[PDB]
Formats: structure tokens, C-alpha cells, sequence
């Protein structure tokens, strides 16, 4: 479960004797539960990245505290968060993410990596989700010869690898064609469909919110229409 | 994490660019090498100090001479220390000596008053005779042949001598004596000096028996003439050719069993402080010297390993901004600070690391080729042949390595530790928003 | 492209890693510093070592045994020589003198007999009176009257002297006479020894009056007590007081210009065969060690020197990878690979050569806390006027800093030959389309 | 004026143990006049790239000659081509290719600064050739605070700054906007009426073709439908 509620957030740019507070947040009340779709829309720089930001864990919210599977991450400090998102989070950024060089097999095993799994557990890890996305037949396969639907697809299999609660998603396909639009976007939904995975989201696309189980629209920094209709 | 995966990431990224970190190993290698080679000199230095030192004279003399207060310094209260092995009392006799025998005459003779029980307790080295345990046996000294020339010989080669003035040529003598030095019972010019001042009574001349002869002094250049008259003749000597006092230089020992026996000896100071011209007292100041000396070469080489050490920063910060993507991501995922400062400071740190053991391998070349070449040079140069001695100018002890390895693994880790701060704060937002 | 318009580049390129670049410059520092400092121990040593030489010798007493095969040297043939001054014939013989003045009396007072106008036309010591000219008629030193006192004096001295014992710390005796000694008619008395060896014959009446006195004795060296004759008695000292078998020990001077001049008119006379010694003799003695010192120390700020260039190679080629595309835009203009060339050598060197500059002065004022540590440290023991020893590091960097400055640009500009390369040959199509 | 006569060139791209050369061009005839809009349009890897990167002097010619402004340019070497783009050249590349940094002022000067004119005159001339760009207005303006249009305008200044004769361009219109794009070929049209240049822009498409005097078509690299088409 997520609990978001009367969170704000500000901004300060500029020199010391220029600091410019602009508040984008105004007190939102974001509510999932487990193993549903929520989605966030707004323009851009409306005020769901930062939101996004918050309940990842890169940004501490000003006010209020956000509960995730039941604990309170807002006191949480850069190690007690970094482990928190090392094994109840996933991750599937607009710009693919997909380091420069390396191949698309250590790509998908730097979270095992990174948590600390065996070798082969991690080998059978990586092969095995390799073969639910569909992306198996390529192995070592640089990122940079794959093409942009290929990167979402294993930027996708790296966030399913640790079986998180929640895997919550920048825009998806910020940059991408409309039939990889909808093939990435039905193998979310079957992800959900397969395995309970709460989701967040953020998409400027209507289209791209209707797979969603609710909507919040967030307009101007402020979130509204929060309903739970079925698809 | 591991460490397993955390050594394939810092090889993956070492990778990326081959002929930056090779050259920032090459820097740290160089700085290693120099610090161990600059150190290795002055610990060399120590090295063949202390060697001189044992070669030049017995290693265990533990002289006493030069009593403060003028009390007594008899040898009736200098036995009873720790393992004291000898406690070899000597009064050297300042006479006129010539050796009567035939027209061959030893005018340079030591006469030195010893007990050949304390001889055998002191291993002093013999090169024939067992002991000289009588009121009339004597063991004369190695070089009892050379020094004994005929009047004839000694008078030309004087003239022969003032000839070429104060220069020292080639000038040269054969070695007088050619007989043998067995057991002749023959007499030495036992005339006195008036006793010891300045009158010289009725001559008088004991006849000793040559029981045996000394070894080789502690070194070539020097010569021994020693006679080695019994201390149970002591009593007689002094009774007739009364000497004691400044005619006589007293160079009483107190010999122990062994080095280590000098320096516990050294250790029971304060109570039979005499003035101990030992050799562990001699090298205490040495050893406070070469402290000194050894501290500001390992200085010196810090400098130099200071100076890699900010190229290791440099290529480091270059490291962490060629990897803000990966690190960006990696804390994206939950990378945690504690894992990428650990990865980032290891990779300094194996910099540093593989830096300062190829450095010292090659230290171990520039000190064998140093140690090689340097008695060379001395041979080639003044003319000398460089005295057909062995000096060491270059030695690397196990303990100078560790030094080495701590001050440049500490030196690679300190360098590191800014980038890995940097690392560790990436600000992921910026990082996953790539530029415009 | 104009030499204004690539330091704008390079202030531009700069500002961007000014981290960076100053960690670099910091390491060319240190490096050039090092190199500084201990090519100036070396510089130092040498340094103290002749201004010893100098001090304790007269700089321009070229003396000269002789010529090989004993052939006599004549006074003639060493005036037609290169800028020589003067050439000084100083006679002295071996023999103590009777002097005796009225109720005092001089002991040592050796004969220094010879042509004067020579002697003080080679810039002799003097400061009053007049050269000798008449029959009697002399020169004295400035501590004749040290020597001058009363007989009761003389007799205190005697018993001083003989109660002394070999103790010269109770044996300051008084001045005694404290007044003019010139305008005298001292009643010479110089002790005659059968001419030459053993029998004293009979001690002239040298009643020559005093007129003529030498002023301080060089620089603090020498006892000029000793009274000085000219040439007019030759004839009757060649007659009486015959020295010539044996006794007499003429020392030439053979004074001449700056200590340049003396070298050269060493060397000349080297190549003539003559027995040359001087200050410049010890000091090409050991010209050749400090030369090598020098080297060796130089070499070793070298390899220091290219601990930092390595560093140096490495921030270029971080430099030249990092841009790549204002490099790439210039080459598509235009810039030409010379331009380029010369615009990241000029950039590496200036690197380099701030480093060195910096270094410069760093290590002056390392040299001169250096030169306010080592006699702070080393005192009680031998600096006890302190303005000795290594008070030598204020002009140490003369040709040192010239030589720093050539090793450190050249050695920085060796290091970003490579890096100027690659920006010359980067290609402009892939310069020009960005890396995703 | 600029004669290409039997120029091809082929890519030997690959290791050295897998070398694969694939001729890009293909003995092309191309011919400008003198103050005339010689537009080849062609297609991705079709040669207009290659030619373009040929007749500039990044690269050398397999076979055949070149005669630019009555000089054969075949056989120069690095030094002697970057004199020859420094004095009679201009470029104006899709992406503005302007220095990150390096206000436009100094952006614009650049050249002249290669070149080695005093700084006196340098000044008045970027002047003037911003003002006559309409760019006068920015002065310390870095160029990543500019729009893409105004990059492309100040590219074009950087261009005319040194008054060359060619000032063959990569796509001017590749990332703009219809409205820039007409207003920048606007600006080539005044341009070329005004003061007497030769164009040489490559595009991928017509109607930005239309606007120059000749037509040059490479299909796969073979030139067609060479003709003065009169504007």
C-alpha cells in the first residue's frame, strides 16, 4: 500500500541572495493499494515528477509523510532509503537508463548485483525473467544496438528482477512509437494481471492512464479526480 | 554487495579507459619505486654502517676505559654482572722492546698483561698455542715477523723513507722475520724505563717461552705486535718494573657471551659506568642518526608519492564523472552510499595498490642494479678498486616495504576519498535527466 | 590564429575544471619544488664547501713547487704570463729568532726575507708606514707587540709556558707593551745555527729601524708577527747566513686578478708542467663529485618531475576527450592541425610552467627556512658565528632555476605532445555529430 | 564555383581481419555555378552526406579531381584544406554545432579569431553580421539559452563572418520549426540576392530543395535530374 497525504514540496533556485521559493506541490493525497495501477497525469513539469520524486525516495518531502508497505519513509535517510528501493522498488525511466556500453544481460543482473544474490540464483534469475518479457534471445546485446521499444522491454525485465511490490515508472513511452506505446503498456498490464505489483505511473498521455485501476489528474501542482473506475 | 561484483564493476569501468589508468599506475608505480629506492639509500646507509662497525673491531669489547671520580676499578668488583662471560683486565706498557735475537730486532712491540684463563673465558682469536698458563709462556702477537726487522734493514728503509719525505710511496720493505714462530723461549728487550718514568735502570730481560701466536687483528690495516705476558707475572712486573699509572693505559673488557649479552649489558648502565665505549653504545647514536635520516628520506619520498597521489584524484574525479550515469542509476536502483564510496575508495585504493607493488618489485631491480653497480663505480673512480670491500648502498628490509605499502595504499585512499564523496552525492534527479 | 586570441582559448578551456587544473598545476608544483629544494642540497653542499675553501685560504696565492725534472723556476719568466699582478718571492727559513728589543723580546719571529717592492706591488698586506728601502731598516708585523713585554714578563711567560704541560687554556698571558713600535732601533738578534744545520756560528746585529706595519693577518688566518726584510742584506745573508743547502723554503705567490684570472692562469701554468696548487686545485678536486652530486640530484627531481608530467599527460588527455567538439567546430572552420598543435602544447606547457614558477618561489622560501633550521638545529657544535655553513641558499637558484625552468616545460610539453596529437587528428565527422 | 568530376568514395569500415568496403558514391558529375543555391537532396547514406564531408576536405577522394574556385583540392593535405575552409569556406551543420559556452558575440567571432584578424575590426564585424543575421539583441547570450532557430541564424553569422565564397550546409531545417525553417531559408534567399555566395545545402527532402537555383538528386549516389532550376 501507498499512503500519500498533504504533501507539499518547494523549490529554491538561484544564489544565495536569490533564492526563489516556488512551491509545485500542494498538499496531495495520493492513495494506492497493493497490486493495482495508479497513474498520475499532467503536463509537463506539472508537478508529477517531483511527486514521483518524493515517493521514490530522491527528494524528502517538506511537510507531511508518505507511507509505503506500511512504514514511514519520509525520515528515512539516503542508506535506510537506498535499501528500502533495493528490494521493494522497481524502475522503468523515459530515457531508458540502460548505461552507455556494458550488455543488456548485466543491465538486467545489476540490481542481483546490487542486493547481493549468489551467481547462478542471479543467472537464473536474469534468464528466467528474460524469458517472461520476451527479450531472451539476445543475451549480450549492447544496448546501443537495440532499438528504443528493446530498451523499455529490459529496462523493464531490471525493475521485475527483485519481484517488487511496486515498480513505479517515469513516463514509459515518453519517446517512443505507438505500437511500442501499446505493446509496452499491455505487458505492464499483464504484469499486474500475472503478479500483484502496485504501479505509479506519471504520463502526460490519457491513452497512455486509461490501463490504469485509477486516475489522478493533477492540474497545476494540485491533484484531483482521484476515482477508482474499471477498465 | 559482495566483493566479487564489486571487482567486476571496478574492472569493467577501468576498462573504458586503459591508457588513463595505466598511466596514473605508472605515476603511482614511479612515486612507490622512488620512495622505496630514496629510503632503501639511507636504510643501506645504516646497513653498511652498522656492517663497519662489526668488521672494524671485536664485536664484543664493551670497553671500560675512562672511570669517572677516579674511584677504583679493579677487577675483583667487575665480575658479578649478568653472564658476564670475561672480565679481561689489561695495562698496556709503554717500554723500549727490540727483540734480541740475533741481528734481527722488533722495535714496534704492545706488551699487554692478560691471564689466559680470562683469555679462554674471552675467545679471543688464536692462530696457534693452547693456553700460556706459566709464570714465564707469552703469545706473541700475528704480525711478529713483519714488524721484526734487521738493524740494517730498519735503518735503510728509514733513510729510504726520508728519502721520499712525508709522500707515501711505493716504498717497501720485505718482511723481516722468515723463520719460524714456533716455540723458541726467546727474550724481548725487557729493559725498563726506569720502571715506567724516565731513567731506565739495570736492563733485565725474562726469558718466555712462545707458546703460540694471535690471529689476525680485526682488520688488515692495522698491526699487532702483542706479547701477551701472564697476570700471575703481573705481581712481579709491577713489584719490579713498577709501571702503573700513566706509562699505563688501562683497557680493561667486559666480553660477554654474546651480542645480545653486550646489549643487556649496555642495559645494566648506571652503576658500572666507566665510560663504555661498547659497540651498542657507540650505535646509539648511530641508530638515533640513521632515525633521523631514514624519517626525512621517507619524507622525501612522500613528496614525490604525494605527487601521484594527486594524480590519482585527478583520474579519479575524471572516473566519477565519466560514471555519473552508472552511479546515477545504480542509486536509482538502491545502490546505497555505503556500497559505491566502498567501490569508488577501492578503486583508488587498487590504484595505489597495484601501483606500489609494481613499484617495489621494480625498487628490488634499482636497488639490486644500486648495489651492483655502486661498488663498481667506487673501483672505477678513485682509483682504488674500491678497497675490495662490501657495502650495501641500497637495502630494502621487509619493514621499509610495509611502510611503503601502508603510505602509498593510505596516500591512493586519501586521494580517493573526495571522488568517492562526489560519487556517493551524485544528486540521482540530474543524473536521470541526462543534458540538453 | 593570434597569441592573445589562443590564451583567451585557453582561459576559457580552463575555467571549466578549474579543480582540475589547479590539483595539475599543485602537482607540477610539488614536482618542480622537490626538484628545487633538493638540487639546492646538492648546490648547497658545494657552496659551503668552496666558500670554506675560500675563507680558510688566501683566494689568489697560486704557489708553485716547481717544474718537472727539479729544473729552477726564475723570478723572469713568471712576470711574462697572462694578467699576472705581481709575483711574490717570500723566503723562509727554518730557524727561531732572538729579537730581543730593549727589556722585551720576540720568540718565533721567523725570517720572511725578500724583495718588497715585488711582494707589496702584488697587493701585500700592509696598512702603515713605508716599504723597507734602507740598509737598517725593516718591516713588522701587527702583532709584534703581542709578543713585546718586559723581561719580568718574559720570565711570567717562561714559567707559564713550561708550567702549561701541554694545556693551552691557562696560558693567556698578558699583551704586555701596548704602545708604537715604530721609530725603534730593536737590536735584532737572529739566531744563527751554522748557517744551516747544528752549530749556531754568531747571531749578526741586525739593528734595523722600524718603519713599515702589516695590518690584520689575511682573513683570520696566519700569524704575521714574524718581522719582514727586504732585498738590500741578500748579499750578506747569502754570505753568513746561508740557507740555500737544505733550510731555505722560498714560497711563491704568484698573485694576479679575479678569481677567474687565477683559474686560467692556473691551467696555463698546469700546461707548462709547473707544480700548480691554489683554491682553484682543491676546487676542481672536488668539482668533479659536486658535479656528479648535482647531476644525480637533478636526476632525481627529473623522475619527481615526471611523476607530475604523467599527471600532466592525463588532464590533457582528459582535456582534448572532454571538449572534442569545440576542437571538432575549429578543424570544420578551419583551425588547421597546427593551430590546434600549438594551441594544447601551449596549454600543457603553460601547465607546466606555472607549476614551475610557482614551484620557484615555493621552494625559495624553502631554501630559506632550510637556511633558518639546519645552524637553529645543528648549533652549539660548530655554527657558533652561525653566518657559516649552508648560509648559502639565497642565490643557490642562479643557473638552478634556469635549469628547473627547461626541465619542467620541456618535460610538460613532452607530456602533452601526445594529447596535442590526438586533438589534431580527432575527426571532424565524428567530432561534429553528437554521442549518444 | 565548384566542379566535382568523377568523384566516388567508398566506405572501408570494419576490423582488419573483417574489412567491408561499400562504395558510397558512384562516379558523380556534380556541377556549380558561381552565386547560385546548388541543392542536392538524396536520402540517409544515399551520398549526400559523403559528398558533403568530401567537397568540405574531411575527406579525401579516392579518385578523380576537384576544382574549387579554380584550385584542385584533391591532393591537399590537412594543413592546406583547413586554410582553404578558413578563407573561402563556410558551414552552417544541422545540429548549429556552436560551442557549449562562448557567448554568441565570441561564438560569431571564432573564425576571424582563427583566421588572425586584429581584434579593432573583429568587433565592428561581428557587429554588423549579427545585426544583419537579426541576432543583434543577445550579445552574451550563451546559445544553449537560445531556441534552435536562433541557433541556426547565428550559425549562419558565423558563417558569413568571414565573407567566403562557399558556404555549403549540412539539413539548415533538420530540428526546426516550420516557421524557422521558412524564415531561415528566407534569410538564405535575401542572402545570396544581396551578396554574391554559393550554397551548397544537402537536404533530405524538396521543398527546402526548391529554394535553391539547381537541382541535384542522388539515389544511392548517382546523380539525376542535374538542372538549373530557375527560382
Amino acid at each position: 500500500m501507498i499512503d500519500v497525504q498533504h504533501i507539499d514540496h518547494s523549490f529554491t533556485i538561484g544564489k544565495k541572495g536569490r533564492e526563489n521559493e516556488v512551491p509545485v506541490l500542494k498538499d496531495v493525497s495520493l492513495s494506492v493499494a497493493k497490486g493495482e495501477i495508479a497513474c498520475i497525469v499532467g503536463r509537463s513539469g506539472s508537478g508529477k515528477s517531483t511527486l514521483l520524486n518524493l515517493i521514490s525516495g530522491y527528494i524528502s518531502p517538506t511537510k507531511g509523510r508518505i507511507v509505503i508497505n506500511g512504514t514511514d519513509v519520509t525520515g528515512f535517510n539516503e542508506k535506510e532509503w537506498a535499501q528500502f528501493r533495493l528490494d521493494h522498488f522497481g524502475f522503468i525511466f523515459q530515457s531508458f537508463q540502460l548505461i552507455p556500453g556494458l550488455t543488456t544481460y548485466e543491465n538486467v543482473e545489476m540490481p542481483l548485483a546490487l542486493k547481493g544474490i549468489k551467481p547462478s540464483e542471479r543467472k537464473q534469475k536474469v534468464q528466467d525473467m528474460l524469458k517472461r518479457v520476451g527479450l531472451e534471445n539476445h543475451a549480450a546485446h549492447y544496448p546501443n544496438e537495440l532499438s528504443g521499444g528493446q530498451q523499455q522491454r529490459v529496462s523493464i525485465a531490471r525493475a521485475l528482477i527483485l519481484n517488487p511490490s511496486i515498480i513505479l515508472a517515469d513516463e514509459p513511452t515518453g519517446s517512443l512509437d505507438s505500437e511500442t506505446e501499446h505493446e509496452v503498456l499491455e505487458l505492464i498490464q499483464q504484469l499486474n494481471r500475472e503478479r500483484g505489483i502496485t504501479f505509479v505511473i506519471i504520463t502526460h498521455d490519457d491513452e497512455v492512464a486509461s490501463i490504469g485501476h485509477s486516475k489522478f489528474q493533477l492540474h497545476d501542482g494540485v491533484l484531483k479526480g482521484g476515482i477508482t473506475v474499471e477498465v | 554487495m559482495r566483493f566479487k561484483d564489486q571487482v567486476h564493476f571496478i574492472r569493467r569501468n577501468m576498462k573504458k579507459n586503459r591508457l588513463r589508468v595505466f598511466m596514473t599506475i605508472l605515476a603511482t608505480t614511479m612515486a612507490c619505486a622512488f620512495l622505496v629506492v630514496l629510503s632503501s639509500v639511507g636504510f643501506g646507509i645504516q646497513k653498511t654502517i652498522t656492517d663497519m662497525t662489526m668488521s672494524q673491531q671485536i664485536v664484543t669489547k664493551v670497553s671500560v676505559m675512562g672511570k669517572e671520580g677516579d674511584k677504583p676499578i679493579k677487577k675483583a668488583d667487575l665480575e658479578k654482572y649478568d653472564h658476564v662471560r670475561s672480565v679481561v683486565e689489561r695495562t698496556q706498557v709503554y717500554e723500549p722492546n727490540k727483540a734480541t735475537l740475533g741481528n734481527r730486532t722488533n722495535e714496534s712491540s704492545n706488551l699487554i698483561f692478560t691471564n689466559m684463563n680470562d683469555e679462554l673465558k674471552a675467545n679471543m682469536e688464536l692462530e696457534k698455542g693452547r693456553v700460556a698458563k706459566s709464570e714465564n709462556e707469552i703469545v706473541v702477537g700475528y704480525d711478529f715477523a713483519k714488524r721484526l726487522l734487521t738493524k740494517k734493514e730498519s735503518e735503510e728503509y728509514n733513510k729510504k723513507i726520508e728519502e721520499a719525505k712525508g709522500n707515501p710511496e711505493d716504498i717497501k720493505e720485505p718482511k723481516g722475520y722468515t723463520k719460524d714462530i714456533l716455540n723458541k723461549t726467546i727474550e724481548l728487550s725487557v729493559s725498563k724505563t726506569d720502571s715506567k718514568t724516565g731513567d731506565v735502570t739495570k736492563t733485565k730481560t725474562y726469558d718466555f717461552k712462545i707458546v703460540g701466536i694471535t690471529k689476525k687483528p680485526s682488520q688488515d690495516w692495522m698491526e699487532d705486535s702483542n706479547i701477551f705476558i701472564s697476570d700471575q707475572f703481573k705481581k712481579d712486573f709491577s713489584e719490579f718494573l713498577d709501571f702503573k699509572g700513566g706509562n699505563v693505559e688501562t683497557n680493561i673488557g667486559v666480553f660477554a657471551d654474546k651480542f645480545e649479552n653486550v646489549e643487556q649489558l649496555t642495559n645494566d648502565l648506571t652503576d658500572d659506568g666507566y665510560y663504555v665505549t661498547s659497540v651498542t653504545t657507540e650505535l646509539e647514536g648511530a641508530n638515533t642518526f640513521f632515525m633521523v635520516f631514514k624519517i626525512g628520506l621517507i619524507f622525501v619520498g612522500c613528496i614525490a608519492v604525494i605527487i601521484s597521489a594527486i594524480g590519482i584524484f585527478n583520474t579519479m574525479t575524471m572516473a566519477v564523472t565519466e560514471r555519473t550515469q552508472e552511479i546515477g542509476i545504480m542509486k536509482a536502483i538502491g545502490a546505497s552510499p555505503s556500497i559505491i564510496r566502498r567501490m569508488f575508495l577501492m578503486e583508488s585504493a587498487y590504484i595505489g595498490i597495484l601501483g606500489c607493488v609494481i613499484g617495489i618489485i621494480i625498487s628490488y631491480g634499482v636497488s639490486y642494479l644500486v648495489n651492483l653497480a655502486v661498488p663498481m663505480i667506487l673501483a672505477a673512480t678513485s682509483g682504488g678498486d674500491a678497497g675490495d670491500l662490501n657495502y650495501t648502498f641500497s637495502y630494502i628490509p621487509a619493514s621499509l616495504v610495509i611502510i611503503a605499502v601502508v603510505i602509498c595504499g593510505g596516500v591512493a585512499v586519501i586521494s580517493g576519498m573526495n571522488p568517492a564523496r562526489k560519487a556517493t552525492k551524485t544528486n540521482v534527479l540530474t543524473a536521470l535527466r541526462r543534458e540538453l
